[PDB]
């Protein structure tokens, strides 16, 4: 029942603040901010010099990204599940703000300035310059904004963007494609519409943010088709890749290397 | 000819386990020294 | 108090109903034995050994690290719950901790004491059978059925049953050694002798044992109702309380876990704020907690002390609580016992005075001092009378044995005096067979001499010669020669005045002192054949030839008197505290160095200037004699001003509890106090004390069980040997609490990063665990085999008040330079990791939530590439792999550093090879940890590039350099800022 610590903070006797009168404070804070600045110094000259040996252009290591993952776009709010009404607008407007906010580099008109080049042979790019080939959104049909504002949506039949990570410099075998089944037995109707897969090989090497401007990876599109009284909900659907053997689809830790499963879920 | 993408890792397994064991056996010497 | 030998005779046998010499009845008896009890003592209740367990379970760091598992299991539910999913990760963590905890709670087991068995070593003492007169009638029953006013018998080496007021005796001798520490017999008669019951001669003790004749006495006490027995109830209920190093060890432990509630709580409070989920916010807390609590501290701690306490067992010196082995360093007081203790517990030949000269003997145990001249007929004279006028004999089956350790069946000075015999000239048993016994006279109260006639050296028929022994004072009056360098020289008054100096002198050293004189027959007027037999002859004896004068006294043991001085020289005052008489005490104190040279006492410098002792100021003398009927009645202010204004304090003839009120006392002042004893009147002193030191050989049972240590070889310099040890491992113990709290820092702040910038996270709490419980135990353990920087004996002692083992200077250097340095060498790492794989370091702020996200699989990196979770996840892991490296690499110029607090590594050196072995350890184990394969899985370490390794070199050799620069800093300028702020 006793306040020692009345006496520990502002002691009458010397003027103790915790034990430290005022002089010993300033003096020991004076020694922390200088030991802190030359520690601080000392570490931003490390990083400098450590960042002064690496390259701007290409990652110094690539053996953790051998090959790349399979994504679905838009992300969905949660669990990569897509879930949405038909007759609710409000319900499916992130999904369509995002697709037309993703889409819009693929439009003819901001790819005007881009290079056409031949499909089905691998664009190896030695020079400095680094041209883009353009990737056309009319390959996109019925899941572009040009056809219709609602991708697919407020119709039943939602689409789904389909891509494969970018890496650098890496180089895709054979012919490149993505297929995508229904999981269930129900098996709704899903459509790859540039025809297969087909990921032409005219868009890769990747050759880095930097020296490779304007690159538009390529797209899939998945369009999930619905019965007008028949919701047909609790659908999954998996893509992977199934062209390449340089690709990578049957890791077991990873279960978004080479490939991706995703479901749709619709109302009314 | 040099790729990317791949690292010898195994190698490296190797060699670190080799280093190692190398440090702990000059640790047994050095502590059981007489 | 409480006294039955002021009653006489008639009035002690009304008031307890006992008749004279029937007894008491058998029925009577038995109803006094329902209604008193049984004739024994009552132990007290002992805690379970698993209650003890379960108590250690409950630490500081333990409640923090079962908040952690319980955290753990928490995060496991609801991530089932939540996904229907789960890892298991924080199950495992969990579990994890919970067996931390219960190994620290093993090892505090360990390092605790084990309690004491004080009261079988007391029962031992009861006898089985004790003899009563019932009805009339010798009847043997157990000591157990004895009841209060009855008459028992004692005789010949039976023990006490209770506590007898002794209405007859025979010659009864009694051994008070329980009582008093001294094995001297007492006479017991009927009579009322003394006020105090403990003095009395009518008053029986229990736990003594009678040596000598036969008694009836009436017990008076019972069971706990003995003088004994109370002692036993006392000693077995108090305790040591709490030892300095556990008050040392709670005090940081409350820093710490202080300091870990406060950020725990302010940044849980933080995550809350930033929107983490559940989930997130009891992953963060759960990492904090681990991060903070230093998991391997304690049990480094308690391997530290068992290391000291097995190097301490190398030197005959038993530890039996391992606290004990700092207590002794701490200590600042000693308060010793004298018999058996300081002294060697056997009567000695110390001085002797003939041909007008003082001869000192060889007092020590192992004779390895040096002797008098043997080169002396009047020296021949008299150790053939000493040796020749002994009743005693040495005991058989003995032979193979040093002579002072030799049993002796006789009295303390005639064994005495047989000892010196042997040790100087020859056989007693051969020198007797020379010169046979025809008649003898043995010692008499009223008489106060002893003389033998035997056969004469001279081979002489007609010769022979009468040896006598007994009182100084006395022997002259029946002398008037004295034999110088063998010749016969009539008595002369400067001679007798130098026997009386002699005398003086040899009796002011606490020794008593004994005549020895010869008488040769002069002529034929008494044959050979003349039966000296008839008794009450008609020869009285006078002229004799007196030879010369042997003092004997208990003498101090080899080592204590420099041990004292080396304690004292150490900064601890010794006290002693004996049971025998002021005058002996005082001799022994002035002896061993209790008391030195030109220190006088109020009653010495009374008589120095011839004043009675009330005019004399008492301040003017520094040592003091106190009295146990003075300290009785005296009050406790009054006891602190003795223990205050004395430097040399010497207490005498101290009861049990008198000993314990010492003690009380000088820890009262805020003292550690070490009490060194060996009988079982040193038992609640031993209790009580901070330190209970106990003699191996000459200590009993109860001392010994008592005590925290244990003299194995009865070595007194093994005190000094102990506080110097104390003094080393509180140093080294102070490097290694420095070395485990400073790597706390790198795993604190990379949490803290990750809350505040919202980068991926830089360390896992599995990767904490691996640091402290693996690469930081050889490495911290180490630093127990460090030598002394400087001379540790000069020092003073510490005060536990003022010097912490943990203060806010090892705060300062462990969380706030040397911590902060190793910091900022793991995020040095940690960046490189990253932007050598794509994430430049502009790149991850604010990256944490798309990181973490196990569903987003396209996050891109500086380059333009998209990465999987998993891809990025092993990124991850392998930034916490180098983290950990790092910190093992630091840890490296962390452990050279530490290795001393003032001295430089070039000026201590590098012969530690534990500390090099540790690093070697520590580095080999971080190397498997990082490339054993199957590690990926089981603790999420994965390989590093050998280019990674050396990212922390540039810190660890800036840590070198900073502390080497500041010790040097404080080794110059001794009293400067550096030294006040830095210096632990
Ligand atoms: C990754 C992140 C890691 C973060 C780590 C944070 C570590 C925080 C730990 C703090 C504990 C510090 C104390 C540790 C030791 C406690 C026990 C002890 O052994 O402690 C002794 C003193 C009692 O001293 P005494 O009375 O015997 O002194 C006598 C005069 N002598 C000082 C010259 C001797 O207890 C004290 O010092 C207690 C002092 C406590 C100070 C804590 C607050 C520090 C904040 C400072 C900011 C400034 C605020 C005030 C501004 C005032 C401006 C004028
Ligand atoms: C050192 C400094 C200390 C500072 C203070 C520390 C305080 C720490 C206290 C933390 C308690 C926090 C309050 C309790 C938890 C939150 C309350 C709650 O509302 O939680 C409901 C749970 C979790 O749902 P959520 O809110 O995360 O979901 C949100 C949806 N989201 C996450 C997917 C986005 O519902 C579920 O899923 C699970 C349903 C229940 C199942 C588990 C039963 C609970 C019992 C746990 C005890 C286990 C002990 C095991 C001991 C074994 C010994 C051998
Ligand atoms: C690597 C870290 C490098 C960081 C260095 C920062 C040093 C900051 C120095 C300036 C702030 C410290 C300070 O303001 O101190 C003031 C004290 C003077 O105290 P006063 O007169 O107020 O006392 C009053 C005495 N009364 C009571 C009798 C009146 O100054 C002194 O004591 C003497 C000088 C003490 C300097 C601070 C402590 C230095 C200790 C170790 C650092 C050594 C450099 C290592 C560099 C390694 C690089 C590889
Ligand atoms: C003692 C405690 C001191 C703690 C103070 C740490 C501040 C260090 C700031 C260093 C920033 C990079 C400096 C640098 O070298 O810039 C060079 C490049 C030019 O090429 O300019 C750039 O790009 C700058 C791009 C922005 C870099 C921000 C990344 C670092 C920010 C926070 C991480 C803090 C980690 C350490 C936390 C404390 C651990 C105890
Ligand atoms: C050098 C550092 C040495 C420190 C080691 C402690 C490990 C710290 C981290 C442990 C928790 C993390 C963990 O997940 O660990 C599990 C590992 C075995 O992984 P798994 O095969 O189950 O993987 C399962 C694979 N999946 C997930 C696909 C099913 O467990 C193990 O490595 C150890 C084997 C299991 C032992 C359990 C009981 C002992 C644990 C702690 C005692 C600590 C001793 C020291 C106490 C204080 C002394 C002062
Ligand atoms: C940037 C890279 C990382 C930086 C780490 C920074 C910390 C370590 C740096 C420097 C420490 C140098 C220590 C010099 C000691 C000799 C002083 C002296 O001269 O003592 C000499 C004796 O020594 C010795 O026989 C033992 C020498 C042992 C050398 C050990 C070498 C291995 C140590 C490695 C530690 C470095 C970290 C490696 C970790 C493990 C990796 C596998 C001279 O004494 P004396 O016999 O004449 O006197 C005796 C009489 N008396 C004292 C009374 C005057
Ligand atoms: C003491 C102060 C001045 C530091 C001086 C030594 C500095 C310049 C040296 C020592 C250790 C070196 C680092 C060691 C490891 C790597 C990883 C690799 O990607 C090469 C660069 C980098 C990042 C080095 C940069 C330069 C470096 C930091
Ligand atoms: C990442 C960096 C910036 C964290 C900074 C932590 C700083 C603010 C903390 C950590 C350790 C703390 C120090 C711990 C010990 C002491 C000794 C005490 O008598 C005065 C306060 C003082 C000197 C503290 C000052 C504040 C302190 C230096
Ligand atoms: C400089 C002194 C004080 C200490 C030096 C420690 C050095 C020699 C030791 C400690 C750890 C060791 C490394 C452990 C693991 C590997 C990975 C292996 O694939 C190449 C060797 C390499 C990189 C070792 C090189 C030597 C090494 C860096
Ligand atoms: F042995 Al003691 F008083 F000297 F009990
Ligand atoms: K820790
Ligand atoms: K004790
Ligand atoms: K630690
Ligand atoms: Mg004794």
């Amino acid at each position: 029942s006793l306040a020692e610590w009345k006496l520990f903070i502002y002691n009458p006797t010397t003027g103790e603040f915790l034990g430290r009168t005022a002089k010993s404070w300033g003096l020991i804070l004076l020694f922390y901010l200088v030991f802190y600045g030359f520690l601080a110094a000392l570490f931003s000259f490390t990083m400098w010099v450590m960042l002064q040996t690496l390259n701007d252009e290409v990652p110094k290591y690539r053996d953790q990204i051998p090959s790349p993952g399979l994504m679905v776009f838009p992300k969905p709010v949660t669990a990569l599940e897509y879930t949405f009404s038909r007759s609710d607008p409000t319900s499916y407007a992130g999904y369509i703000e995002d697709l037309k906010k993703f889409l819009k580099p693929y439009t003819l008109e901001e790819q005007k300035n881009l290079t056409v080049c031949p499909d089905g042979a691998l664009f190896e790019q030695k020079g400095p310059v680094y041209v883009a080939c353009q990737f056309p959104i009319s390959l996109l049909q019925a899941c572009s904004g040009m056809n219709d504002p609602d991708f697919g949506y407020s119709q039943g039949n939602p689409c789904i963007l389909v891509k494969m990570n970018r890496i650098i410099g890496l180089k895709p075998e054979g012919v490149p494609r993505i297929d995508c089944v229904s999981k269930n037995e129900d098996i709704p109707n899903v459509a790859v519409y540039p025809h297969n897969g087909m990921i032409d090989l005219k868009y890769f090497p990747y050759y880095g943010k930097k020296l490779h401007v304007g690159y538009l990876q390529p797209l899939v599109a998945v369009q999930v088709s619905f019965a007008p009284n028949n919701t047909g909900k609790e659908v999954t659907v998996e893509c992977k890749i199934d062209g390449s053997a340089n690709l990578k689809s049957q890791d077991d830790r990873d279960k978004f290397l080479g490939r991706v499963m995703f479901k749709i879920t619709a109302r009314a | 000819e040099d790729d990317p993408f791949f690292y010898d890792e195994h190698t490296l397994r190797k060699r670190g386990l080799l280093v190692a064991a190398v440090l702990f056996i000059t640790g047994i010497i050095i502590l059981t020294s007489g | 108090s409480m006294d039955d030998h002021k009653l006489s005779l008639d009035e002690l046998h009304r008031k307890y109903g006992t008749d004279l010499s029937r007894g008491l009845t058998s029925a009577r008896a038995a109803e006094i034995l329902a209604r008193d009890g049984p004739n024994a003592l009552t132990p007290p209740p002992t805690t379970p050994e698993w209650i003890k367990f379960c108590r250690q379970l409950f630490g500081g760091f333990s409640m923090l690290l079962w908040i952690g598992a319980i955290l753990c299991f928490l995060a496991y539910s609801i991530q089932a719950a939540t996904e229907e999913e789960p890892q298991n990760d924080n199950l495992y963590l969990g579990v994890v901790l919970s067996a931390v905890v219960i190994i620290t709670g093993c090892f505090s087991y360990y390092q605790e004491a084990k309690s004491s068995k004080i009261m079988e070593s007391f029962k031992n003492m009861v006898p089985q059978q004790a003899l009563v007169i019932r009805n009339g009638e010798k009847m043997s029953i157990n000591a157990e059925e004895v009841v209060v006013g009855d008459l028992v018998e004692v005789k010949g080496g039976d023990r006490i049953p209770a506590d007898l007021r002794i209405i007859s005796a025979n010659g009864c001798k009694v051994d008070n050694s329980s009582l008093t520490g001294e094995s001297e017999p007492q006479t017991r008669s009927p009579d009322f002798t003394n006020e105090n019951p403990l003095e009395t001669r009518n008053i029986a003790f229990f736990s003594t044992n009678c040596v000598e004749g036969t008694a009836r006495g009436i017990v008076v006490y019972t069971g706990d109702r003995t003088v004994m027995g109370r002692i036993a109830t006392l000693a077995s209920g108090l305790e040591g309380g709490q030892t300095p190093i556990a008050a040392e060890i709670e005090h940081f432990i409350h820093i710490i876990t202080g300091v870990a509630v406060f950020l725990g709580v302010s940044f849980f409070i933080l995550s809350l704020i930033l929107e983490y989920t559940w989930l997130e916010a009891v992953i963060f807390l759960i990492g904090i907690i681990v991060a903070n609590v230093p998991e391997g501290l304690l049990a480094t701690v308690t391997v530290c002390l068992t290391l000291t306490a097995k190097r301490m067992a190398r030197k005959n010196c038993l530890v039996k609580n391992l606290e004990a082995v700092e207590t002794l360093g701490s200590t600042s007081t000693i308060c010793s016992d004298k018999t058996g203790t300081l002294t060697q517990n056997r009567m000695t030949v110390a001085h002797m005075w003939f041909d007008n000269q003082i001869h000192e003997a060889d007092t020590t145990e192992n004779q390895s001092g040096v002797s008098f001249d043997k080169t002396s007929a009047t020296w021949l004279a008299l150790s053939r009378i000493a040796g020749l006028c002994n009743r005693a004999v040495f005991q058989a089956n003995q032979e193979n044995l040093p002579i002072l350790k030799r049993a002796v069946a006789g009295d303390a000075s005639e064994s005495a005096l047989l000892k010196c015999i042997e040790l100087c000239c020859g056989s007693v048993k051969e020198m007797r067979e020379r010169y046979a016994k025809i008649v003898e006279i043995p010692f008499n109260s009223t008489n106060k001499y002893q003389l033998s006639i035997h056969k004469n050296p001279n081979t002489s028929e007609p010769q022979h010669l009468l040896v006598m022994k007994g009182a100084p004072e006395r022997i002259l009056d029946r002398c008037s020669s004295i034999l110088l360098h063998g010749k016969e020289q009539p008595l002369d008054e400067e001679l007798k005045d130098a026997f009386q100096n002699a005398y003086l002198e040899l009796g002011g050293l606490g020794e008593r002192v004994l005549g020895f004189c010869h008488l040769f027959l002069p002529d034929e007027q008494f044959p050979e054949g003349f039966q000296f037999d008839t008794d009450d002859v008609n020869f009285p004896i006078d002229n004799l030839c007196f030879v010369g004068l042997i003092s004997m006294i208990d003498p101090p043991r080899a080592a204590v008197p420099d041990a004292v001085g080396k304690c004292r020289s150490a900064g601890i005052k010794v006290i002693m505290v004996t049971g025998d008489h002021p005058i002996t005490a005082k001799a022994i104190a002035k002896g061993v160095g209790i008391i030195s040279e030109g220190n006088e006492t109020v009653e010495d410098i009374a008589a120095r200037l011839n004043i009675p002792v009330s005019q004399v100021n008492p301040r003017d003398a520094k040592a003091c004699v106190v009295h146990g009927s003075d300290l009785k009645d005296m009050t406790s202010e009054q006891l602190d001003d003795i223990l205050k204004y004395h430097t040399e304090i010497v207490f005498a003839r101290t009861s049990p509890q008198q000993k314990l009120i010492i003690v009380e006392g000088c820890q009262r002042q805020g003292a550690i106090v070490a009490v060194t004893g060996d009988g079982v009147n040193d038992s609640p002193a031993l209790k009580k004390a901070d330190i209970g030191v106990a003699m191996g050989i000459a200590g009993s049972d109860v001392s010994k069980q008592a005590a925290d240590m244990i003299l194995l070889d009865d070595n007194f310099a093994s005190i000094v040997t102990g506080v110097e040890e104390g003094r080393l491992i509180f140093d080294n113990l102070k490097k290694s609490i420095a070395y485990t709290l400073t790597s706390n820092i790198p795993e604190i702040t990379p949490f803290l990063i990750f809350i505040i910038a919202n980068i991926p996270l830089p360390l896992g709490t599995v990767t904490i665990l691996c640091i402290d419980l693996g690469t930081d135990m050889v490495p911290a353990i180490s630093l127990a085999y460090e030598q002394a920087e400087s001379d540790i004996m000069k020092r003073q002692p510490r005060n536990p008040k003022t010097d912490k083992l943990v203060n806010e200077r090892l705060i300062s250097m462990a969380y706030g330079q040397i911590g902060m340095i190793q910091a900022l060498g793991g995020f040095f790492t940690y960046f490189v990791i990253l932007a050598e794989n794509g994430f430049l370091p502009i790149h991850l702020l604010g990256l944490r939530v798309d990181w973490d996200d196990r569903w987003i699989n396209d996050v891109e990196d500086s380059y333009g590439q998209q990465w999987t979770y998993e891809q990025r996840k092993i990124v991850e892991f392998t930034c916490h792999t180098a983290f950990f490296v790092s910190i093992v690499v630091v840890q490296w110029a962390d452990l050279v550093i530490c290795k001393t607090r003032r001295n430089s590594v070039f000026q201590q050196g590098m012969k530690n090879k534990i500390l090099i072995f540790g690093l070697f350890e520590e580095t080999a184990l971080a190397a498997f940890l990082s490339y054993c394969p199957g590690m990926g899985v089981a603790l999420r370490m994965y390989p590093l590039k050998p280019t990674w390794w050396f990212c922390a070199f540039p810190y660890s050799l800036l840590i070198f350099v900073y502390d080497e620069v500041r010790k040097l800093i404080i080794r110059r300028r001794p009293g400067g800022w550096v030294e006040k702020e830095t210096y632990y």
